[PDB]
């Protein structure tokens, strides 16, 4: 009979095939193409979409201020910028045998890290980070601002 | 001279790589006779080549620091410092035998339209009269002219199909 | 004209069997049951695969959807001649006659028919979408 | 007689037409109260190889 | 003869002449004048 | 610099593919040839053929004409 | 050149120009399709009839032209990379020597910068430069994956699949568990974004692996 | 019930009048143009002659003058190789040293600077190296001058002209009746026992009294120049006797059944001749006597005119089991009377022996100085593995082509095709079962040795060092081959080939043929063989058996064998034809004998062809193969990108045609992608935009321009792309074999 | 109709597929779930143990397999559980098994019986 | 300081992988095949 | 279900009913042609969009049209 997803499109709810899921899945962000709507409320569920991607995007960037301050090494890569690599993050991979463990092991780390390419030691050097500390409290900040 | 490029008659590069050729040419004739047909065809290659890089260094061209020529497609600059030889005359030419072309087929077009069964004109050239049209397009630039004069040359926009929009 | 009653007691064509008969759906939700008249033994082509002989008098034959009955339907008519005709049956045991629906084909003008999904004008007298924006659910211009 | 004559060469002017803005010959206008009495023939086909229409009376003009 | 001329006039034949002569002349001018760069 | 400039022009080209997109979907969904007679806009299905005419004369000549440089040299 | 390259670069900007300003303004109908506007942005085709109607909503015509535009990013990136590597190495003259035939490009960058990269990992044993190897396998995985989706249409994996229903339907110990939902194929929008999306996934991670494994390497 | 020759006299008129007017042949194009999309349907309805008329025997009659016009073609290829290698080739000095001269029978004009691939082929000569192999074919049949090539030159071209007479003379002045051509008895009992047992008799004539003694001097150390001609040999017993002394005896001894008496050139010496490499001509002659015999007996097994004989129908209808129903009812009218069953069943079988061709031909080289030129090897093996798999390709095409037009089934109720339709599902669905798992245990060990090897755990992997899968089923055959000369064929002096054990053969410092050894590496390769095989198996015979209807379209039948689709309904029914199902065929075809050539290239140039050194054979990349080719990165790596570093550093030499190939086959294959992945909606639009623009201009074409058909958009998106991938794999092939082989 | 064959109509494969407790119509869903999940963890902790990662390495190689079998055993009877609630939402003699609360406890019985299957699987090589 | 523990990787790791989708797949599976009353 | 829709154009020529796989469309008497007929969709719930009807059509442009609509069981031409 008809399911409950998707919500926004009875004749979609209403199709017993698998293409409900895969077409429900593509058409939920279509907000003029759902059951009973306006353009009032159109407006008002792409703001609340504006305010989710927002989120997102601060909540990534803390993430990436965390791991750097965390798992990198920005204090070390400050004062010898041009024969330092810079450290993403570290690797917990349990499929890594002896040699992928020696092998990633390298910029100075005591483990499996990956080396960064975004460039964001570079930027965040020349926006004043010098610690770690001011990373992780950029991080806790735009943490809060993406809550 | 232009853009920091040199002559190729006062370029070193362009010296070695003549001379790069004209090695590797020797070295492969060296395995052969003097009098046998590889021999002659070796030889043949080389003067060729001679002739080829005299004839670059002869016209003028300018030559960059890997030794090879280079064109100047500014009407000014090529104009101005005897380049026009590269491309201006060849593009003029080019202009004359595609409208040359264009013409011709426009005209056979036209011509067989007004008969009965064009397609049959289309699959199975009339030789004749594409014939007498490729002797009559040498005049194509003063034809186009003066179609484009007497308004002929276009069609009204009433008479074409278009999209419902 | 009367509608005609679905006799299950019917002989059906001489068939092996195939492996391109009739599934769950069958038993789940709705099948189809093609019957027809014929003068004459004769050896016929099954839409599932398959050659079958149809026997003299009434022949009666089950599909999983509605296009293989009127594939068949359309094969006995175009070779043979005949004038077959099918029902929907449920599980319930509910027969629906379907085709042809008032016993005439539809090629034919009949009637009695009420003409349904006509749109009095043409293709390029239809609205443009803006018209037809923020409505219950996605209408298409020509719906209305 | 209303109509133009059998014969002749028009216009089409119905936009959604495959032949919109082309010349068409004229083959029989239909005396009775149909939408669509003139029947056009042209010499190129469409997408689906048909080469007669039927069009109204106001759908198409002398030319 | 007519037959055989039409049929010589049809496109592909007049294409393969037609290709022919100008990849003729072509080569022709190519070999005259080797290594043609400007004018 | 390699990593940053690639991902740079990647996504710039996805954002452009979809600003045509969304353009396309602005004609179909929300075009409305009643209000918009005579302006700029209508001008443009005005004469779409000429605009797709020319770009395809520019590509067909720039694809000849760099692809023949390339194989010749 | 750079002359040479910027005039690829124009063609595929022109090109990808032409396919989406022909599908933005041919998205109302055109001749084939004079009522293209009541189908909505996306839709499947008009059928078989009239020669074909394959790909003839604008939906499909930015399904072609992200295919231009992931091919003009690739050379715009190529000659980035190429041009950057060339004056990082310090013979910029490689570069300008080279990058006049496809040969060059081919073997002088494509060929040359990726002998590190596919030594990631080889029986000698492998280094830190092994993951960018996977991955670029990975990309070319993905995107001979999207190449099913691209070539092979739905009536053969819809005829297949119901096969499969059929043998799943008559197979004991097995048919006790039925599906919720009926298994179909793919539809044609779905297919072409599914194979879209594998093109350009295993596009971006195979220019991405390749680009960093042999700059990393190379320095 | 009589085998007679059954004729018409003058049906057709030899005239020019239809040559003016083109797609007269179909009712449909008889018309003329109207559009761009007819012209190419006047070329995609060429040769459908089952199309043009409903007439079984003007089909058989436009069949027979068809066979009639490709032979001619045939015969003038042959000619033309013979010509140029008897004005444009090298084969005298090739002759004289077959061991370090190049062959070469293709020339360039000195213009715009291709006189650079004139390469130095060596013997004095500059050219291009060929690979087609015919300087060691003409040396094992005893050409020693370059007037014995012109005079089959001159040969070939009389003959092409007579094949040409011939198709003009059966269509216009005899053309054979329908029952002439429906003598399928009389038909094979000739094939049989004229064409292939005269065939094979009088080329053993030929070897013995040609070839045997020619090679035999060449290689006794005979110069060509000093070497008897051929009929020298042929009108005196002397010099036959001094090579042969069985010769001195005439042909006395077989016919009082001493054949023993001829046991000099008729033997089973086996292996191969260590001075040329090539095997064994007197074991070809007593081949080719055998094979002949045996053929002759053959073709005395039908019945024809008289009681003596079988009848195929009677032997056919006595094959009939209780697991099958009637058997082979009607099988016998079916062949006989359908042309694309007979298409589809000799397509595939010819297919199939041009692969074992292609294996038999690399195993047990026939040619002296064959296995030495490493360059003819891998193309002749690449080659004939192509044309078998395009022909099996064919073979199921034209099954569906028979099930959808030919079929019938009033008169298949109950044989063995009818239950094969009935249960069609079941083949399918077991079909497509095997292929998946085929595909896992296939490609899974691949991708699992890639993430070990990534995740440095080699120990963890599928290799001879790690978990080994080794195949021993063909390990034990490649020992019973070897032992077979002492026990099971204690007649036979060696064995069949050297690839089973033993010593290995070595002539002018190259490896001619040595064991091949069978590990991990082969096991998997193999499997993804017998994997790739399995799925182009499922698309043919999905289409084959799906063609007339199935569960999405019941009325396919009537939809025809070529058509795009049904429409977008029933969720899509794009590419349900069995013409898409041969489209897809042609794809997984390519990928299959694709990555069977790689394999083929690869153990070749690993483990057997290389340089012969003081204690100790160096192969060619060092017997990598079965430490590398566990892997995909190994393939992409140690096959791909080391093996292609000669054909993208040819510019400059005589294989930079080579490299331009190779540039030209990925734009090919490249171009391929734009008629598969995009539709003709979108181009018809495009075409509207640019017909405005012409209409502007008016320079707008009478015959309207359509865009293509989606069947023919599918057929060029292929052509594309498999003459794509054919050139580029061609392309590294020949570049890399020639400059390192 | 449909077709016959001696593969799917043999009676000694119809008593064998009968005396399986998949079919046995009439007995609890615990214990038919506890009978399946024996035989299956029986058979589950084969290939961990013999092919894992920790294979060679004596004394841990069954721990690892046995407990790689146990984690197998409870993603099963997790997706087990969740078919039989997406399954049975309404709604010879109707089989108990094929219900909602006929499932639960069918999959309940069967992580019981995967359960004690892989520990009698390891205990059987110690 | 917000710096986790050194065995923090060890659980957030193995929970990201297969505790997190292992219960978001099934939550979401099961809200698919919800039918409405 | 597919949205079927007949336009004032048809002449009644009966060739989209003839094409229909699945019955849909029907002929009813009508008064703006001159065979006084026109085609009906009066079973729309049982088609499924294989457009064949639109192949058949023979006016300019055409007078029955097919827009796919919501899928279903008899929409998809499902079997099982």
């Amino acid at each position: 009979a008809t399911k409950l997803f998707p919500k926004f499109s009875q004749g979609l709810a209403q199709d017993p095939t698998t293409r409900r899921i895969w077409y429900g899945l593509a058409m939920a962000h279509d907000f003029e193409s759902h059951d009973g709507m306006t353009e009032e409320n159109l407006y008002q569920k792409i703001f609340a979409s504006h305010f989710g991607q927002l989120s997102i995007i601060f909540l990534w960037t803390s993430g990436n201020l965390f791991h750097v301050a965390w798992q990198g090494n920005f204090e070390q890569w400050v004062t010898d910028p041009v024969h330092i690599r810079p450290i993403a993050h570290a690797i917990w991979d349990p499929h890594f045998g002896q040699p992928a463990v020696e092998a990633f092991t390298r910029g100075g780390a005591s483990g499996p890290v990956n080396i960064s390419t975004s460039g964001v030691y570079q930027w965040w050097y020349t926006i004043g980070m010098r610690t770690n500390q001011d990373l992780y409290v950029g991080s806790v900040f735009l943490a809060l601002v993406s809550a | 001279d232009i853009a920091g490029l040199t002559p190729c008659s006062e370029s070193k590069a362009y010296a070695k790589l003549e001379k790069k050729e004209l090695k590797t040419l020797e070295k492969r004739l060296k395995q052969y006779e003097a009098d046998s047909a590889p021999a002659v065809a070796l030889k043949a290659t080389m003067e060729r080549t001679k002739a080829r890089f005299a004839n670059y260094a002869k016209a003028g061209l300018l030559c960059g620091n890997d030794g090879l020529p280079h064109l100047i497609a500014d009407p000014g600059l090529a104009l101005k410092y005897g380049h026009a030889g590269e491309v201006f005359i060849p593009t003029f030419g080019f202009l004359y035998v595609a409208g040359y072309i264009g013409y011709v087929g426009r005209q056979y077009l036209i011509a067989v339209k007004g008969e009965a069964k064009p397609t049959d004109k289309e699959i199975i050239i009339d030789v004749p009269l594409a014939t007498k049209l490729a002797w009559q397009g040498a005049g194509w630039p003063l034809a186009a002219v003066q179609e484009l004069q007497r308004g002929t040359l276009l069609e009204k926009e009433e008479n074409i199909t278009v999209s419902p929009r | 004209w009367t509608v005609p009653t679905l006799n299950p007691d019917t002989p059906s064509p001489i068939f092996g069997g195939s492996t391109g008969g009739l599934l769950r759906k069958a038993q789940t939700e709705e099948f189809y049951v093609i019957t027809w008249e014929a003068k004459k033994e004769q050896i016929f082509e099954m839409p599932t695969g398959g050659a079958a002989i149809m026997r003299q008098g009434p022949n009666l034959l089950k599909f999983g959807k509605k296009e293989q009955c009127l594939a068949l339907t359309t094969q006995l008519r175009n070779k043979f001649k005949l004038t077959p005709c099918f029902y929907r049956v449920f599980p319930d045991g509910k027969v629906q006659y379907l085709h042809p629906a008032d016993g005439v084909y539809p090629e034919k003008v009949n009637a009695g028919r009420v003409g349904a999904n006509q749109n009095m004008r043409r293709i390029g007298q239809n609205v443009n979408p803006i018209k037809v924006k923020f409505s219950g659910r996605m209408m298409s211009p020509a719906e209305i | 007689e209303v109509g133009p004559k059998r014969g002749s060469l028009v216009k089409i002017l119905r936009p959604e037409s495959y032949w919109f803005n082309q010349v068409g010959k004229v083959v029989s206008v239909d005396q009775s109260g149909v939408r669509y009495p003139v029947v056009v023939r042209f010499e190129n086909q469409n997408y689906a190889g048909v080469t007669t229409n039927n069009y109204a009376l106001d759908e198409v003009v002398a030319a | 003869m007519k037959d055989f001329t039409t049929y010589l006039s049809t496109a592909p034949v007049i294409a393969t002449i037609w290709f022919t002569f100008t990849a003729g002349l072509l080569i022709e001018i190519n070999r005259y004048f080797p290594d043609p760069l400007v004018f | 610099q390699a990593a940053l400039y690639t991902h740079h022009q990647y996504i710039a080209g996805f954002i452009m593919c979809g600003a045509f997109a969304h353009g396309a979907i602005f004609f179909i969904r929300d075009y409305d040839p009643e209000q918009n007679k005579g302006n700029v806009l209508a001008r443009m299905l005005d004469h779409k053929e000429a605009l797709i005419s020319h770009l395809s004369w520019v590509s067909l000549f720039l694809g000849f004409h760099t692809l023949g440089l390339y194989v010749h040299n | 050149g750079d002359f040479l390259v910027h005039h690829a670069i124009a063609l595929g900007l022109h090109t990808t120009t032409l396919i989406l300003v022909k599908g933005a303004l041919d998205a109302r109908g055109s001749k084939l399709m004079p009522d293209k506007k009541d189908f909505g942005y996306s839709f499947p085709c008009d059928g078989p009839g009239r020669g074909g109607t394959c790909d003839i909503s604008a939906y499909d015509a930015f399904y072609l032209a992200v295919f231009w535009m992931l091919n003009t990013i690739g050379w715009v990136t190529f000659y980035w990379h190429w041009k950057h590597l060339t004056l990082w190495q310090g013979n910029v003259a490689q570069f300008d020597e080279s990058s006049t035939y496809l040969m060059g490009w081919l073997r002088d960058y494509l060929w040359l910068n990726s002998s590190q990269l596919i030594n990631g990992y080889n029986p000698f044993g492998m280094n830190s430069l092994s993951v960018w190897a996977w991955t670029f396998l990975f990309g070319h995985l993905i995107y001979a994956t999207g190449f099913m989706f691209l070539i092979s249409w739905r009536g053969y994996w819809q005829e297949l699949i119901e096969t499969l229903v059929w043998a799943h339907e008559k197979t004991p110990l097995a048919n006790l568990v039925y599906w919720k939902d009926k298994p179909v194929a793919l539809s044609i929008v779905q297919a072409r974004l599914v194979g879209l999306a594998h093109f350009s996934v295993g596009y971006i991670f195979t220019y991405a692996a390749f680009l960093i494994a042999s700059t990393s390497g190379r320095f | 019930k009589k085998v007679k020759i059954a004729v018409d006299r003058n049906p057709v008129e030899t005239s020019f009048e239809k040559w003016a007017k083109p797609g007269h042949f179909s009712r449909t194009l008889s018309k003329g143009p109207n559009t761009t999309t007819w012209i190419w349907n006047l070329h995609a309805d060429a040769h459908d002659f089952d199309s043009h008329t409903s007439d079984l025997e003007e089909i058989s009659r436009k069949v027979f003058s068809a066979h009639f016009g490709q032979l001619g073609i045939i015969f003038i290829w042959l000619s033309g190789m013979y010509f140029h290698g008897a004005r444009f080739s090298n084969y005298e000095a090739w002759l004289s040293d077959p061991t370090h001269i190049k062959p070469s029978a293709q020339v360039v004009w000195p213009i715009v600077g291709q006189e650079i691939l004139n390469g130095d082929v060596g013997g004095g000569f500059q050219g291009i190296q060929i690979t087609s192999g015919f300087f060691q074919l003409w040396r094992a049949s005893g050409i020693t001058s370059e007037l014995q090539l012109y005079t089959t030159a001159i040969g070939g071209l009389v003959m092409a002209a007579a094949m040409f007479f011939a198709g003009w003379f059966h269509y216009h002045k005899a053309a054979p009746k329908l029952e002439w051509f429906q003598n399928v008895e009389s038909m094979l009992n000739h094939h049989l026992g004229g064409l292939l047992g005269l065939g094979s008799l009088a080329w053993a004539g030929h070897q013995i009294h040609v070839s045997l003694p020619v090679n035999k001097l060449l290689d006794a150390g005979v110069d060509p120049k000093e070497i008897p001609l051929p009929h020298d040999l042929l009108l005196n017993r002397a010099i036959m006797a001094d090579l042969y002394p069985s010769f001195a005896k005439g042909i006395a001894p077989f016919f009082t059944l001493n054949w023993s008496e001829y046991s000099d050139f008729l033997t089973f010496k086996g292996g191969l001749n260590p001075v040329t490499g090539g095997l064994w001509l007197s074991d070809t002659a007593h081949h080719h006597v055998a094979i002949a015999v045996l053929f002759l007996v053959a073709g005395h097994m039908y019945r024809t005119n008289w009681g003596i004989g079988h009848s195929m129908k009677e032997i056919l209808e006595a094959h009939r089991g209780p697991f099958t129903g009637e058997g082979h009812v009607g099988l016998y009218e079916i062949l006989t009377t359908s042309w694309h069953a007979q298409l589809a069943i000799n397509l595939a079988l010819f297919g199939s022996l041009s692969i074992i061709v292609a294996h038999h031909m690399y195993a047990m080289p026939p040619y002296p100085y064959l296995a030495t030129d490493y360059g003819t090897q891998l193309s002749l093996f690449t080659h004939h593995t192509w044309i078998g798999g395009f022909c099996i390709v064919g073979a199921g095409a034209h099954a569906a082509i028979f099930m959808v037009r030919d079929y019938d089934p009033t008169n298949n109720y109950n044989n063995l095709l009818d239950r094969v339709i009935r249960h069609r599902d079941a083949i399918i669905s077991h079909l497509n079962w095997v292929c998946i798992f085929l595909g896992f245990h296939s490609f899974g060990l691949y991708i699992h040795n890639d993430t070990m090897s990534a995740l440095g755990r080699p120990q963890d992997m599928f290799s001879d060092t790690a978990i080994q899968l080794q195949p021993v089923f063909a390990q034990w055959i490649q020992n019973t081959h070897f032992l077979a000369p002492q026990l099971t064929a204690p007649n036979a002096l060696a064995a069949t080939s050297l690839t089973w054990g033993g010593d290995l053969v070595a002539v002018g410092g190259k490896v001619a043929m040595m064991p091949i050894s069978l590990g991990t590496s082969d096991f998997m390769v193999h499997h993804i063989h017998a994997f790739t095989i399995h799925v182009t198996v499922l698309i043919l015979l999905k289409g084959v058996l799906f063609a007339r209807s199935s569960r999405l379209i019941p009325d396919k039948a009537n939809l025809g064998f070529r058509f795009p689709c049904d429409g977008p309904g029933r969720g899509g029914t794009c590419q349900v034809s069995a013409w898409d199902h041969v489209f897809l065929g042609l794809f997984w075809m390519y990928n299959s004998l694709s990555i069977v050539i790689f394999h083929f290239s690869w153990k070749m140039q690993s483990d057997v062809w290389g340089t012969v050194t003081a204690s100790g054979v160096s192969h060619i990349t060092g017997g990598n193969f079965a430490q590398s080719a566990n892997t995909i990165n190994g393939w992409l790596r140690d096959f791909l990108w080391a093996q292609s570093s000669q054909v993208i550093q040819s510019y400059g030499s005589a294989l930079s045609a080579y490299g331009l190939i190779f540039l030209g086959a990925h734009f090919v294959w490249a171009f391929s992608l734009m008629f598969l992945f995009s539709g003709r909606g979108y181009w018809q639009e495009l075409i509207e935009s640019i017909v405005w623009a012409h209409n502007k201009l008016k320079v707008a074409p009478a015959i309207q321009p359509r865009a293509l058909s989606i069947t023919q958009g599918r057929a060029v998106g292929v052509a594309h792309y498999l003459l794509g991938g054919i050139a580029t794999t061609w392309s590294f092939f020949l570049a890399r074999i020639i400059s390192v082989g | 109709g449909m077709l016959e064959t001696p593969v799917t109509s043999a009676p000694i494969v119809a008593t064998y597929l009968s005396n399986l407790p998949a079919y046995r119509t009439g007995v609890a869903p615990v214990l038919r779930g506890v009978e399946i999940g024996l035989a299956h963890g029986f058979l589950l902790a084969g290939p961990f143990i013999k092919l894992g990662p920790l294979r060679n390495v004596p004394e841990t190689a069954e721990i690892a397999g046995s407990l790689s079998a146990a984690g197998l055993v409870l993603i099963l009877a997790l997706c087990l559980s969740i078919y039989g609630s997406a399954q049975f939402q309404s709604t010879v003699a109707r089989d108990p098994l094929f219900s909602a609360d006929g499932w639960s406890e069918f999959a309940a019985g069967f992580l019981v019986g995967g359960e004690a299957g892989v520990a009698w699987a390891y205990v059987c090589t110690q | 300081p917000f710096v986790p523990p050194s065995w923090a990787p060890s659980v957030f790791v193995p929970l990201t992988g297969l505790v997190l989708p292992a219960i978001a797949m099934a939550t979401l599976f099961v809200y698919i095949e919800k039918e409405a009353p | 279900a597919h949205i079927v829709k007949i336009y004032d154009t048809c002449i009644g020529c009966t060739q989209c009913v003839r094409a229909c796989p699945l019955d849909v469309l029907e002929m009813v008497p009508w008064d703006g042609c001159k065979a006084s007929q026109m085609a009906s969709a009066p079973r729309t719930e049982d088609c499924v969009g294989c457009k064949r009807c639109e192949t058949a059509c023979p006016t300019d442009f055409l007078s029955v049209r097919v827009y796919l609509g919501s899928e279903s069981t008899r929409s998809m031409g499902l079997s099982y």
